[PDB]
C-alpha cells in the first residue's frame, strides 16, 4: 500500500487466481478468451492482473514470421482464426484506451482505480539498466516459478538487462526504414506497437506523479523531484552526456539527413534469438510501401521525443533537470540542425506535417520555428514566430517582413551549379512556414492577411521568374497554391 | 431440489455384520457414525457391490459367497434411487423411484432383479441395472469414488512428489486415454513398414491427441481451483503445479507468518495433512459424479486436526445439491462444525 | 479451417495504389473538415474495388459454390489503413440510397476476409469511424448479407472486432428467445455439427438470454456424446469452453 495500491475484492480475487491458473497450465489461448468474452458486454471491466500483463508483454514479442511452429503446437485448432500475439496486443492496446479514459459514466471507480494500480505495477518493473515480488498476499501467482514464456524469456526480465533498454529503442528505429521482410517485420508487428504502448504508459505514470508524488513545495526542490521521475529513469538508459549531439542522432537513426556522426553507428543487434529470419512455412502478404514505411517510422519518432518537451517543460525556469542533466534549449536547436539537414524531402513533410496536430503541440512550434532559424543562418536573424503564435497582426507583420528580408527568394547568380541543394533546401524552410501557418489557424479559429497574400504573390513570381531565366525545363517549388487553399 | 439419483433407503439381509439392517439417508452430505469393527465396511462394501462391483473387485472379499456371514444360507441387498427432479427416465413406467434386488445364493447365479415403485421386479438382465448405475451418472466402475479404507488410505498418506501425480492421474481417469492412446509408437510407426491408402487410421489417431490435450486443461484446471478455494478456510494460499516432464504434483502453499510460498514437505504434519485432504477433495471435482463415498480419513491426522478436516469437508460438500455424499467415520462429530445447518443427515 | 471466404482474390495493383497513396498523403494539412480530386483513376466504388483486388461485379455470400471456402490463393494486398482511408472518399452521405448501401455492403464484405482479418491494425480507430456513420438497426437489418441460420462462423468474427454488436444481432437472427437459443443447439446437435455448434456457443454467450456463472443444460447434453474418446476434436473444445463460461461472474 505504498501509493496507488487497491486492494483486492473477493469478486476481483476470484478472475486473479483463475487467470494465473489458466496460464500456469501453458494454456494461453483460453487465458485470453477469458478476457475477451467479457469486454464490450457488460460494465464490470475484467481487469487484468498485473502478473498477466508481464505475460501479454510477452505473448505480444513471438509473431509467426519467426515462430510458426510453437504457435502451432500450442493450439493445433485455431478456433479463433488469430495467433498468440495479435490478440495479446489487440488486448494491451484495448485496455490503455481505456485506462486513458477514466469514464465512471459506465465502469466503476474501483475498477478503473484497479486497473491503474496493475498497469503501474507492471511499468514498475522495466527499471533500464546501463553498459519475483507480488504485492498482493491473496493468491500465489505464476512468474514466481515461471520465467520463460514459449522460449521467448520475459519482458520484465529482459529489458532489465544491462544495456538492453536502449538497444531495443535503437532496434525497433533502425529497423523502422527497412527493404528486407526478416528486418522490417521485426519492427512493424513485434517492436513498434510495443514502444508506443511503452511510451504511452511511462507517459501516464509521469501524469500521475506529478499530482501524487508535495504541494507547496521550494522551487529548488520540486526540481529535484523530477530526477526520480519515471521519464527520468527512462530517459537515463541513453547512456551518453552529449545530448546536443546524441539525442538527435538516437531518434533519427536510420534516416539519411547529412549523417556527420564520425563516431560509428551503433551497435544494433536483435532483442529475442531468430527474429531476424523469416520461417518457411510462412509467406508475407501485406504490401508496404518505402512511403507508408517512412510515415509510421516518423510518427514515432516525433512521439519519442514528445515524451521529451514533456519532462522538460515541468523544469522550472530557475534551475536545471539533474538526472539527465539535459536543457529545454540544447535539444530544440539539436533537433532543428538535423531536421534542417534531412534529405529526402518526403521525410521532412512526414515528420512535420503530423497526423495529430491537437496533442502534438507545445513542442512541434518550437522545432518548426526553431527549425526556420537553421536554415536562413545559410539562406540569410531572429524568428519570434512562436511568441506571436496568439495575436495574428504580430505574426503576419513578422511574415512580411521575412519576405521582405530576401530569405524566401532564392539566393544570388549561382542558378545551375548548385540547384539541385539550392532547391531543396528553399523549400524546406517553406514546410516550417506552413507548419506554422496551420497551427496559427488552428490556434485563433483582416487587411494584414492580405498584405501576406500579395507578398508572398511577388516572391512567388520572383522565384518563378528566376526560373524560368534559369534555362530550366520545369516549374520552381512554389509557395502560394498551398497558403491560398488553406486561407481560402 | 437436488436432481434427482440419490439413495433413499439401504436394506441388508445377513451381512458380515448385519443381520437385518436399514438406514436412511439424505440428498446431501450424509455422514453415519460407529465404532471399529462395528460392520461401517459392510455397508460400503454392498454399496459398491451393489451396482456394478464383481466378486474380486474389492481385494477384501474372495468371491460373491464368502459376503454371507458363516452360519447363514444367502444374502440379499436392495436399495432406492430417488426419481423426481431431473433424471427421472421413464418415470411413469416405474413410478417416482427405482427399486434394485441383488440376491446371491449358497450355490448358483445371482439375480440381479430390478423392481418398480411397488416392489414388483420389472427386469432381471445385469446390462438394466447397469445402464440405470451409469445413466444417473453414477462412477460406479470408478475404484476412487467410493474409496475403501485401505483405498483411502492410500491417497491420504506419506507421498511424494511424484506420487500424488499418479493418484490423481489414476483417479481422474487420465491415465486411460494416455495409454489407450499411447499405443501409437506402433501402429502408427511399425504397423506401415510393408513396402520399404492404408493410413486413414492415422489420419483419425492424429485429430484424437487433440480430445487428451483438451482434456487434460479444463479437468486438471478445475481440481486446481478448487484446492485454493479450500485452503482458504485455515487463512493460507497456494497452488498446486503438474510436471509432465517429471510427471508431479509439487504443492506450494504460504502460510499468515510465511513471507515466500514453499514447497509441502517443508512444514510440520497438521499442514502437510491438511493440503493432502484437500488434494482428495480436489481430485473428486472435475469428475461429475452423483454419489461419493468414504472410509476412515483419520488414518494419520489427530482428533485436533480432523475437525478441521470436518469442518472443511462440511463447507465443501454440504452445499452442492449434486453429490450426494455417503462419508463413514466411527466418532460422532456433529458437535463443532454447522452440522444443525439444512444439508446434513447425519445417522447412527 | 483454412478457408474464410477471401473477398480479395486476385492480386492488388501496388503501383497504381502506390501512386493514389502519394497524392492524398497532402492532403491532409490542406482539408480534414471541408469535403476530391486526388483521385479520379477510380472513378466509380467499383474501379476502387477492382484496384484493391477483387474481380468483377464485386456482393453476397451464397455457399452454391462453396464461396466461403475458398482456399488460400497467396495475393499480396495493400495495408487496411490505407485501404479504408481511400474508400471514405466515396460516401456521399447525402445522395441516393442504393450506393450508400453499395458503400456499406463493400464496407462488410472487405471487414470480414481472412485476408483483410488477419491484418488488421490493433489501434482499431477507423472501423469504428465507419461503423458510426450507421445506425445497428441498418447494420443489422442490411447487414452483413452472410446467411443467418447456419452461419455462425462469421458470426463469431463480427462479435470479435464489434463487441458491442453481441446483443444486436442476437435479437434479429432469434427474432422467448431463451427457448429459440436450446431449439436451436439440438439442430445443430441432432445433426453431428460440432464445428458450426461451437462457434455458436462462442457467439451468444455473454448476452442477456444467455449470460456467464454457474446459472443452460448444454453442458448435460456435451457429456451423453462423449464415449467414443476418438469422437471429434471439436467435441473436447466445446467442452472445455463451457466449463470455463460457467466459472465466470
Amino acid at each position: 500500500g505504498a501509493h496507488y495500491f487497491v486492494e483486492l475484492t473477493e469478486k476481483h480475487l476470484l478472475a486473479f487466481e483463475m487467470l494465473n491458473s489458466m496460464c500456469l497450465l501453458e494454456n494461453y489461448d483460453h487465458v485470453l478468451l477469458f478476457l475477451e468474452c467479457q469486454f464490450g458486454k457488460s460494465h464490470n471491466l475484467a481487469v487484468i492482473p498485473f502478473d498477466i500483463i508481464l505475460v501479454l508483454f510477452t505473448l505480444s514479442t513471438l509473431s509467426e514470421y519467426y515462430k510458426e511452429p510453437i504457435l502451432r503446437a500450442n493450439d493445433p485448432y485455431n478456433t479463433s482464426r488469430e495467433t498468440l500475439s495479435r490478440r495479446a496486443l489487440k488486448l494491451l492496446q484495448k485496455y490503455l484506451a481505456i485506462l486513458k479514459e477514466f469514464d465512471s459514466e459506465q465502469y466503476n471507480l474501483y475498477d478503473l482505480e484497479l486497473l491503474r494500480c496493475q498497469f503501474f505495477l507492471a511499468i514498475d518493473t522495466l527499471t533500464p539498466k546501463k553498459q519475483f515480488k507480488n504485492p498482493y498476499r491473496s493468491y500465489i501467482s505464476c512468474l514466481e516459478q515461471r520465467n520463460t514464456i514459449l522460449g521467448n524469456r520475459l519482458l520484465n526480465l529482459k529489458l532489465n538487462e544491462p544495456g538492453e533498454f536502449i538497444n531495443m529503442i535503437l532496434w525497433t528505429l533502425s529497423n523502422s526504414l527497412q527493404e528486407s521482410t526478416p528486418l522490417f517485420l521485426s519492427s512493424h508487428e513485434i517492436w513498434m506497437p510495443l514502444l508506443e504502448i511503452l511510451i504511452d504508459l511511462f507517459s501516464c505514470r509521469q501524469d500521475y506523479f506529478i499530482q501524487h508524488e508535495a504541494q507547496n513545495v521550494s522551487k529548488s526542490l520540486f526540481v529535484q523531484r523530477l530526477s526520480e521521475s519515471p521519464l527520468a529513469v527512462f530517459f537515463e538508459s541513453l547512456n551518453t552526456r552529449n545530448f546536443a549531439n546524441r539525442f538527435s542522432e538516437y531518434v533519427f537513426l536510420n534516416c539519411d539527413y547529412k549523417l556527420p556522426s564520425d563516431n560509428y553507428a551503433t551497435p544494433v543487434h536483435p532483442v529475442y534469438n531468430g527474429e531476424n529470419t523469416i520461417v518457411d512455412t510462412y509467406i508475407p502478404t501485406i504490401k508496404c510501401s518505402p512511403l507508408y514505411k517512412s510515415q509510421k517510422s516518423l510518427a514515432l519518432r516525433r512521439k519519442l521525443i514528445g515524451s521529451c518537451f514533456k519532462l522538460l517543460l515541468r523544469v522550472p525556469d530557475g534551475h536545471r533537470l539533474i538526472t539527465p542533466r539535459i536543457v529545454a534549449d540544447d535539444v530544440i536547436q539539436g533537433i532543428s540542425r538535423t531536421l534542417a539537414s534531412f534529405n529526402d524531402i518526403l521525410q521532412f513533410k512526414k515528420f512535420f506535417m503530423t497526423e495529430n496536430l491537437s496533442q502534438e503541440s507545445y513542442f512541434i512550434p518550437l522545432l518548426a520555428e526553431g527549425t526556420l532559424s537553421e536554415i536562413l543562418k545559410d539562406t540569410q536573424v531572429i524568428l519570434t514566430l512562436v511568441e506571436n503564435l496568439s495575436d495574428g497582426v504580430s505574426f503576419c507583420n513578422e511574415v512580411i517582413g521575412l519576405v521582405k528580408s530576401k530569405c524566401f527568394a532564392f539566393t544570388e547568380q549561382c542558378s545551375q551549379a548548385s540547384y539541385e541543394e539550392a532547391v531543396l533546401n528553399i523549400e524546406k524552410c517553406d514546410v516550417c512556414l506552413l507548419v506554422l501557418l496551420r497551427y496559427l489557424l488552428h490556434l485563433i479559429g483582416a487587411k494584414e492577411q492580405l498584405e501576406m497574400l500579395h507578398a508572398i504573390e511577388k516572391n512567388d513570381s520572383g522565384r518563378r521568374q528566376w526560373a524560368k531565366a534559369l534555362n530550366l525545363g520545369n516549374d520552381p517549388p512554389l509557395l502560394y497554391p498551398i497558403v491560398s487553399q488553406m486561407f481560402g | 431440489e437436488s436432481p434427482s439419483g440419490y439413495i433413499k433407503k439401504v436394506i441388508l439381509r445377513n451381512f458380515m455384520c448385519h443381520e437385518h439392517f436399514e438406514l436412511e439417508l439424505g440428498s446431501r452430505l450424509n455422514f453415519i457414525v460407529g465404532n471399529n469393527g462395528s460392520g461401517k465396511s459392510a455397508i460400503l462394501t454392498a454399496i459398491t457391490i451393489g451396482l456394478g462391483a464383481k466378486a474380486s473387485e474389492t481385494n477384501r472379499g474372495s468371491s460373491l459367497k464368502d459376503l454371507i456371514r458363516e452360519g447363514c444360507y444367502s444374502a440379499k441387498i436392495i436399495l432406492h434411487l430417488d426419481n423426481s427432479k431431473y433424471g427421472a427416465y421413464q418415470q411413469g413406467i416405474f413410478g417416482n423411484e427405482i427399486i434394485v434386488e441383488r440376491i446371491i445364493k449358497r450355490d448358483g447365479p445371482a439375480s440381479f432383479s430390478l423392481r418398480s415403485e411397488n416392489g414388483k421386479e420389472i427386469s432381471n438382465k445385469k446390462k438394466d441395472i447397469q445402464t440405470v448405475v451409469d445413466y444417473f451418472s453414477v462412477p460406479v466402475s470408478n475404484p476412487m469414488c467410493f474409496l475403501s479404507q485401505d483405498a483411502a488410505r492410500s491417497f491420504l498418506t506419506a507421498s511424494t512428489s511424484q506420487d500424488k501425480y499418479s493418484h490423481f492421474m489414476k483417479g481422474t481417469l487420465l491415465q486411460e486415454i494416455t495409454e489407450n492412446l499411447l499405443y501409437a509408437s506402433a501402429i502408427h510407426d511399425s504397423a506401415q513398414e510393408n513396402m520399404a491408402a492404408l493410413n486413414r487410421l492415422h489420419n483419425s489417431l492424429k485429430a484424437r491427441d487433440q480430445n487428451y490435450k483438451n482434456a487434460e486443461k479444463g479437468t486438471c484446471f478445475d481440481a486446481d481451483m478448487d484446492f485454493r478455494a479450500s485452503l482458504k478456510v485455515r487463512k493460507f494460499s497456494g497452488n498446486l503445479s503438474f510436471i509432465k516432464d517429471t510427471k508431479s504434483l509439487e504443492i506450494y502453499i504460504l502460510t499468515t507468518n510465511d513471507e515466500k510460498a514453499r514447497n509441502v514437505d517443508t512444514l510440520s504434519g497438521g499442514e502437510k495433512s491438511f493440503s493432502q485432504m484437500a488434494l482428495l477433495l480436489a481430485t473428486w471435482k472435475p469428475m461429475r459424479s452423483r454419489i461419493i463415498a468414504l472410509d476412515q480419513f483419520d488414518v494419520f491426522m489427530d482428533q485436533v486436526n480432523r475437525k478441521i478436516g470436518t469442518t472443511l469437508i462440511v463447507k465443501k460438500l454440504k452445499d452442492i445439491a449434486r453429490t450426494q455424499t455417503i462419508i463413514i467415520t466411527p466418532q460422532d462429530i456433529g458437535k463443532i462444525a454447522d452440522i444443525d445447518s439444512s444439508g446434513v443427515s447425519i445417522h447412527r | 479451417k483454412y478457408k474464410d471466404w477471401h473477398f480479395i482474390s486476385k492480386n492488388c495493383h501496388y503501383e497504381q495504389l502506390m501512386d493514389l497513396e502519394m497524392k492524398d498523403t497532402a492532403y491532409s494539412f490542406l482539408f480534414g473538415s471541408s469535403r476530391e480530386f486526388v483521385h479520379l483513376k477510380c472513378p466509380s466504388i467499383t474501379n476502387l474495388l477492382v484496384l484493391f483486388g477483387v474481380n468483377q461485379e464485386k456482393l453476397k455470400i451464397n455457399y452454391e459454390k462453396k464461396e466461403n471456402s475458398r482456399y488460400d490463393n497467396l495475393c499480396t494486398i495493400f495495408p487496411v489503413n490505407k485501404m479504408l482511408k481511400f474508400l471514405m472518399y466515396f460516401y456521399s452521405d447525402d445522395d441516393n440510397d442504393d450506393v450508400r448501401e453499395f458503400f456499406l455492403k463493400a464496407f462488410i464484405c472487405l471487414i470480414l476476409d481472412r485476408k483483410v482479418f488477419n491484418a488488421m491494425e490493433s489501434d482499431h480507430r477507423l472501423c469504428f469511424k465507419v461503423l458510426e456513420l450507421f445506425n445497428e438497426a441498418h447494420f443489422i437489418n442490411s447487414y452483413f448479407e452472410i446467411v443467418d441460420k447456419n452461419d455462425f462462423f462469421l458470426h463469431y468474427r463480427l462479435l470479435q472486432i464489434f463487441p458491442h454488436l453481441q446483443s444486436a444481432l442476437l435479437r434479429r437472427r432469434f427474432s422467448t428467445i431463451q427457448q429459440n437459443i436450446i431449439k436451436e443447439f439440438n439442430e445443430f446437435f441432432d445433426c453431428k455439427n460440432y464445428k458450426n455448434l461451437l462457434y455458436f456457443i462462442l457467439t451468444m454467450y455473454g448476452s442477456k438470454f444467455i449470460p456467464f456463472g454457474p446459472k443452460e443444460y448444454f453442458k448435460d447434453c456435451i457429456l451423453d456424446i462423449s464415449n467414443e474418446t476418438t469422437n471429434d476434436v471439436e467435441i473436447s473444445i466445446l467442452k472445455g469452453i463451457l466449463n470455463l463460461f460457467s466459472k465466470i461472474r
